[PDB]
């Protein structure tokens, strides 16, 4: 039923090449579709990168990436790929793989099927796992949280009690510090009578550093 | 090939209509019938709403309609709802086998009730202090509209150093949220009466305070 799934490193060094693959399932990579790449620097607009046509394998990129970019298809594992050489900070963006509607003229312009998007950061900085500190509670309710400090790069995921706790949870977007490291916080409001009896575990995941933490947040 | 030009901002009232413009040239929008419109919500993939100038994809509301006149394409949204609040991008085929995007238009739906920020201030954890570091955490949420200024105060004297503050961001209830961090030495933390975080929403100021105990 046509699913598109991005795959690739979320951190590339400057001057190195940025490589991404899009796994296509539900149809063949050799069918008459425009397999397309799109990117979006967070907070900014959409950039059209280019496409491969399935039948031919012919590809085209926009005039400003024509000298660093190739989009090709992998017939063995039903994928198409994006390679951007000489990566710089301007190449830091969320990348989307997409599908043009069947048989249309300029199908690469009429994208109805999309992937979830994959953020890749371009920096010389190294991967750094976070430090997780509990934010202990002190009118019928109380606030407690986790502090996820100094990590690189994005992103991290936070859950409470492995998803069992959802009501009153607010996980905040990260701050970027002048150190170049990220920090964020999550907080949850709970009935104060449940402190000391109800276990509260902050689940922190930072995949780039392969770090998984289950922090217990306790009173006193 | 010049970029397609959209108005950055556009607004409308619930139940009313809104028209968004995309201006190109005689050799893209003017020459071809390959204009597409995309809807994008925060942290999601954009979604095809209009293609081929006038056509709607499967499962797109009749409230969305596209047209063009000369070098300019237009997206019309009738029966305006709060869920239509998103970023909108136009696109067109351009010769040399490429597609051109517009700069995008942010659609605001009017009539959202004002909200005051809920503020939660956290003192440095014992574990962080034992690592010879100190961080204050001011969490701001549920405010509308999304404009907030943050002031920190050692005792009652202003402090701007060691202060990092995020931009606001839209929550799942259309309210806004933000956070502010104050980095400190355990010395500065211990050697003060009380640190304070005050949040100024449009006019009013909410303040929270922690103390080294």
């Amino acid at each position: 039923q046509v699913q598109l799934q991005e795959s690739g490193p979320g951190l590339v060094k400057p001057s190195e090449t940025l490589s991404l693959t899009c796994a296509v399932s539900g149809v063949s990579i050799n069918d008459g579709y425009d397999w397309t790449w799109i990117r979006q620097t967070p907070g900014k607009g959409l950039e059209w990168i280019g496409y491969v046509f399935g039948r031919s394998g012919n590809f085209n990129l926009n005039p400003s990436l024509r000298n660093r970019g190739i989009i090709s298809k992998d017939t063995c594992k039903n994928q198409f790929s994006l390679n951007l050489n000489s990566a710089t900070a301007a190449d830091t963006a969320v990348y989307f793989c997409a599908r043009g509607m069947e048989g249309l003229f300029a199908a690469y312009n009429s994208l109805d099927v999309w992937g979830r998007g994959l953020l890749v950061t371009v920096s010389g900085a190294s991967t750094k796992g976070p430090s997780v500190f509990p934010l202990a509670p002190s009118g019928g309710t109380a606030a407690l949280g986790c502090l996820v400090k100094d990590y690189f790069p994005e992103p991290v995921t936070v859950s409470w009690n492995s998803g069992a706790l959802t009501s009153g949870v607010h996980t905040f977007p990260a701050v970027l510090q002048s150190s170049g490291l990220y920090s964020l916080s999550s907080v949850v409001t709970v009935p104060s009578s449940s402190l000391g009896t109800q276990t509260y575990i902050c689940n922190v995941n930072h995949k780039p550093s392969n770090t998984k933490v289950d922090k217990r947040v306790e009173p006193k | 090939q010049a970029a397609l030009t959209q108005p950055p901002s556009v607004s409308g009232s619930p139940g009313q209509s809104v028209i968004i413009s995309c201006t190109g040239t005689s050799s893209d929008i003017g020459q071809y019938n390959s204009v597409s419109w995309y809807q994008q919500h925060p942290d999601k993939a954009p979604k095809l709403v209009i293609y081929g100038v006038t056509s709607r994809p499967s499962g797109v509301s009749d409230r969305f309609s596209g047209s063009k006149y000369g070098d300019t394409a237009s997206l019309t949204i009738s029966g305006l709802q709060a869920e239509d609040e998103a970023d909108y991008y136009c696109s067109s085929h351009a010769d040399e086998n490429m597609a051109l995007f517009g700069g995008g238009t942010r659609l605001t739906v009017l009539g959202q009730p004002k909200g005051a920020p809920s503020v939660t201030l956290f003192p440095p954890s014992s574990e962080e202090l034992q690592a010879n570091k100190a961080t204050l955490v001011c969490l701001i949420s549920d405010f509308y509209p999304g404009a907030v200024t943050v002031a920190w105060k050692a005792d009652s004297s202003p402090v701007k150093a060691g202060v990092e503050t995020t931009t606001p961001s839209k929550q799942s209830n259309n309210k806004y949220a933000a956070s502010s961090y104050l980095s400190l030495t355990p010395e500065q933390w211990k050697s003060h009466r009380s640190y304070s975080c005050q949040v100024t929403h449009e006019g009013s100021t909410v303040e929270k305070t922690v103390a080294p105990t």
